[PDB]
RNA sequence: AGGACCGAACCGACUAAUGAAAAAUUAGCGGAUGACUUGUGGCUGGGGGUGAAAGGCCAAUCAAACCGGGAGAUAGCU
RNA sequence: GCUCGCCGGAAGACCAAGGGUUCCUGUCCAACGUUAAUCGGGGCAGGGUGAGUCGACCCCUAAGGCGAGGCCGAAAGGCGUAGUCGAUGGGAAACAGGUUAAUAUUCCUGUACUUGGUGUUACUGCGAAGGGGGGACGGAGAAGGCUAUGUUGGCCGGGCGACGGUUGUCCCGGUUUAAGCGUGUAGGCUGGUUUUCCAGGCAAAUCCGGAAAAUCAAGGCUGAGGCGUGAUGACGAGGCACUACGGUGCUGAAGCAACAAAUGCCCUGCUUCCAGGAAAAGCCUCUAAGCAUCAGGUAACAUCAAAUCGUACCCCAAACCGACACGGUGGUCAGGUAGAGAAUACCAAGGCGCUUGAGAGAACUCGGGUGAAGGAACUAGGCAAAAUGGUGCCGUAACUUCGGGAGAAGGCACGCUGAUAUGUAGGUGAGGUCCCUCGCGGAUGGAGCUGAAAUCAGUCGAAGAUACCAGCUGGCUGCAACUGUUUAUUAAAAACACAGCACUGUGCAAACACGAAAGUGGACGUAUACGGUGUGACGCCUCCCGGUGCCGGAAGGUUAAUU
């Protein structure tokens, strides 16, 4: 049982990319940016409540931040957690 | 030719890392000194 | 028996094996085993405290019974076994109550021999009883110095002690060194000589053998530089000084016993 | 069987000629089941360690490591 | 794109360590790249790392670390008990195919497995900080059984030749398929089952150990591979539709047999040797306190569960350690022909041509090739080159510690073809036939397959161990017995070490060593042991105690604090 408030905080964004699109189309799997602390179960819960859609399974991974250079000064982008969430057969997501 | 530095992360940490430094009085002193100096990287710890 | 090995290579030429067939060809009694890691002759400070120790073969520790307290229960000798931890051979015995122990194998002992500890026990080889009960003139081994402690004198491959006298609460032992020593008469002792008496006839025959026995090589002080040893230095071979340890103390002759606490027990020093 | 033999890997470094290289090259050379070799981790600390002993080795530094301090040592010398 | 060349026990493929975006795409060429650069490991932007079963975490411990109390120490702190950490070791579980520009045992497809809860019905002794078993272990050697893998034939598809021949004993390609589940084999280990008692296993034990007694000779454990299923599937040479020339979608034959065969597996086995070969948990089992008709245990079945972190890419290197796009770096994989071979030569798969080129064809330098006659005259020195170089057989001195010396030396044979023998000796081994406690069984049988070595006869060349590969040999002699070790980076030796020898200390709270100490090593050793010193295999051997040391003596002389 995850708290409503917690759930709302978990899910950061949808991730747009070719791969993501492919996943959505073929495998019925949505690619989300989620909180770095968000566990799989929590993510699933969030998905179910907040998008109103049955979840088969969630795979997560941590994306490491790229090191960049703004002019002369070096600086690193933040790490962030990506989640492939596979929706059950016949579940169409808006 | 096998040069002197042959890196190993665990070894480095055990040797020089924060916890090791903390463990002894002299280590602590070193840390303090570093702090005083204004070091950004207080220890070898990443 | 001793066996001079045929010189099919140098390093085998001068080898003499001591091959006893009556030893157990097999894995030892595992309950009585325990771990025994190597020092390298280095103490808790991590410094080398005794030179020339290092390496050699992994060895288990057989838990030998030197206290020898199963009084009244007769044991029977199951087998003789190789112990890597000592010059003697050990013997796995089986008490009538089902317990097993290792003991130093004495001279005549073999599989099937019955042995017994206690005051009542028969004065025969391998039997153990207090030296007040043991007849004067007898050869004993595995001799306790303090009652109850465990055998400390005469444990090595072909050693034994003579009970020369029993004067009241003490008995006088003629130790293998030639030292005559008073010992409390209630101290325990095992009848006969300890076993593996042709141990001294073995000859290692090569450098490697020594190494295998955990003995690193020994450098001569005279081969060193003066900063290292008192004998060091000299152009060519010089040695114009009285022999001494690496720590400057005389080596040829100078006595080093300082124990004033046990001077009373020493009847006569060895010669 | 063997600190056995011939010989690749592997470990070494006797001869030779010759910066890519703050010790290498190519051609040969020694050991190659052992007192062998190697990975990972551990322990020994400076008049201290370790040393099959050459004053060798102890982070390209060793008849006393490096870093900081006494310290602007002292310099009848340049 | 087509040729050419190089690596191929790597200059290929996959990891660890280390790095940390170098990966992929688009875009830009100032700088960086030893030249140019449209290219890049460079700049900028975007994308990319998907796990119950791989690894970490986790449970367990080794060396070692920390260490409540504690012992010790001016202080700081040292050592260490209980404990708790610490992998490089022990501990549950996944395979095949398909897919991305870039991930995959992680996605998808198929087919699996694991150990937890929870609930069940069925049963009914459960229970640990304790007991026992197990885990649990060395070197070498030898086979035998296997597979990986390869070769040939069969089969299936395609081919009929740019130049003489090529419808055949011809040519090219393919002929692949897992874990799991079932079977429990080659083979290895052990005698089982029941009963009774017992000073043992810190207490108890129905467990282990020990005693008896009965009865049956098969009982159990282990075990590669094969076979079956998994699989009416998947993959499949290439054909066929579309084409953003990148590829996408459909489709799909055969898919067998024999022989050879590992250094891999059975094997943590067996045999043997002495130098005598981790630990703890998981796992099995036994009970105690306990609880007692409850919990807990095992039984299947249902359901839920398996979080977290790593996953790109380089990894003998242009990405790690070397200031560089410059030598070092642990593991795994190991095709063909020749060969003893992981050597060597040429090749496969795959990967590269080393980020300045173009000419010229002087001296001189480097790295190679050949050389008349002579053959060490060179030189400090045959330094360097040259030479020797294989297998089999014959043959082989002094001296010797009887092992050696010895590959001593020195010689002969060596290709191809045919025959012996349309392929032998051997190896393997199908049908058939017989037996049978029935199976992965035993006999007999020899088809097919594979296949040396030799002899005889012929034959070609200047030359048959034809290339690469691959000892120079002998004689006298110093030193060190020997194998070893050593000045990282001018010294590898006659130096150090060595087995052996001798002296000497040391009676165990050992001498000695590291420690203001506690303590630790010596050693869980005990004089056949340990320390120190010298000598240095083996053989024959090996006067002086005045000096300096050490050992013993203590009559006298001298002699401190103290008084």
């Amino acid at each position: 049982m995850i708290r409503e408030e917690r759930l709302l905080k978990v899910l950061r964004a949808p991730h747009v990319s070719e791969k993501a699109s492919t996943a959505m189309e073929k495998s019925n799997t949505i690619v989300l940016k989620v909180a770095k602390d968000a566990t799989k179960a929590e993510i699933k819960a969030a998905v179910q409540k907040l998008f109103e859609v049955e979840v088969e399974v969630v795979n997560t991974l941590v994306v490491k931040g790229k090191v960049k250079r703004h002019g002369q000064r070096i600086g690193r982008r933040s790490d962030w957690k990506k989640a492939y969430v596979t929706l059950k057969e016949g579940q169409n997501l808006d | 030719m096998k040069r002197t530095f042959q890196p190993s992360v665990l070894k480095r940490n055990r040797s020089h890392g924060f916890r090791a430094r903390m463990a002894t009085k002299n280590g602590r002193q070193v840390l303090a000194r570093r702090r005083a100096k204004g070091r950004a990287r207080l220890t070898v710890s990443k | 028996a001793v066996v001079k090995c045929k010189p099919t290579s140098p390093g085998r030429r001068h080898v003499v094996k001591v091959v006893n067939p009556e030893l157990h060809k097999g894995k030892p009694f595992a309950p009585l085993l325990e771990k025994n890691s190597k020092s390298g002759g280095r103490n808790n400070n991590g410094r080398i405290t005794t030179r020339h120790i290092g390496g050699g073969h992994k060895q288990a520790y057989r838990i030998v019974d030197f206290k020898r307290n199963k009084d009244g229960i007769p044991a029977v000798v199951e087998r003789l076994e190789y112990d890597p931890n000592r010059s003697a051979n050990i013997a796995l015995v089986l008490y009538k109550d089902g317990e097993r122990r290792y003991i130093l194998a004495p001279k005549g002992l073999k599989a099937g021999d019955q042995i017994q500890s206690g005051v009542d026990a028969a004065i025969k080889p391998g039997n153990t009883l207090p030296m007040r009960n043991i007849p004067v003139g007898s050869t004993v081994h595995n001799v306790e110095m303090k009652p109850g402690k465990g055998g400390q004198l005469a444990r090595s491959a072909g050693t034994y002690v003579q009970i020369v006298a029993r004067d009241g609460a003490y008995v006088t032992l003629r130790l293998r060194s030639g030292e005559m020593r008073k010992v409390e008469a209630d101290c325990r002792a095992t009848l006969g000589e300890v076993g593996n008496a042709e141990h001294m006839l073995r000859v290692l025959g090569k450098a490697g053998a020594a190494r295998w026995r955990g003995v690193r090589p020994t450098v001569r002080g005279t081969a060193m530089n003066p900063v290292d040893h008192p004998h060091g230095g000299g152009e060519g071979r010089n040695f114009g000084k009285h022999p001494v340890t690496p720590w400057g103390v005389q080596t040829k002759g100078k006595k080093t016993r300082s124990n004033k606490r046990t001077d009373k027990f020493i009847v006569r020093r060895r010669s």
